[PDB]
């Protein structure tokens, strides 16, 4: 009840915080991935949706 | 009983061969394998039993030409997205293409 601790010296500390801000931007060609070079698939793909 | 497109084929249909063209985007029918691609000479090598070479996606990336027996790299014909940079139609109808 009658005792306290008071700091008699100081230390300056530098600490690193790393935060992600951005992610890789990607574009996907639907026709190329699903149907490759096949024209017939592309025509079928149009019907799908 | 026959197996399809996994080995060199000694039995073929009546289709007539055409002279190969390199460095151009072309439709190809190499021993029944059909694709559209640019065909280039390959600095790589193949074993005798290995007629066809596939990539990670399981799509052929190299083929051994029938007759000539020289391996040809298959590269997809150039493709890219098109984006139109446009000032508002009210301002102008002129457009830029990326």
């Amino acid at each position: 009840n009658n005792s306290i601790a008071i700091p008699t010296n100081f230390t300056i500390s530098v600490t690193t915080e790393i935060l992600p801000v951005s992610m890789t931007k990607t574009s996907v060609d639907c026709t190329m991935y699903i149907c490759g070079d096949s024209t017939e698939c592309s025509n079928l793909l149009l019907q799908y949706g | 009983s026959f197996e399809l497109l996994h080995a060199p084929a000694t039995v073929c249909g009546p289709k007539k061969s055409t002279n190969l063209v390199k460095n151009k985007c072309v439709n190809f029918n190499f021993n029944g394998l059909k694709g559209t691609g640019v065909l280039t000479e390959s600095n790589k090598k193949f074993l005798p039993f290995q007629q066809f070479g596939r990539d990670i996606a399981d799509t052929t990336d190299a083929v051994r030409d029938p007759q000539t027996l020289e391996i040809l790299d298959i590269t997809p014909c150039s493709f890219g997205g098109v984006s139109v940079i446009t000032p508002g139609t009210n301002t102008s109808n002129q457009v830029a293409v990326l």
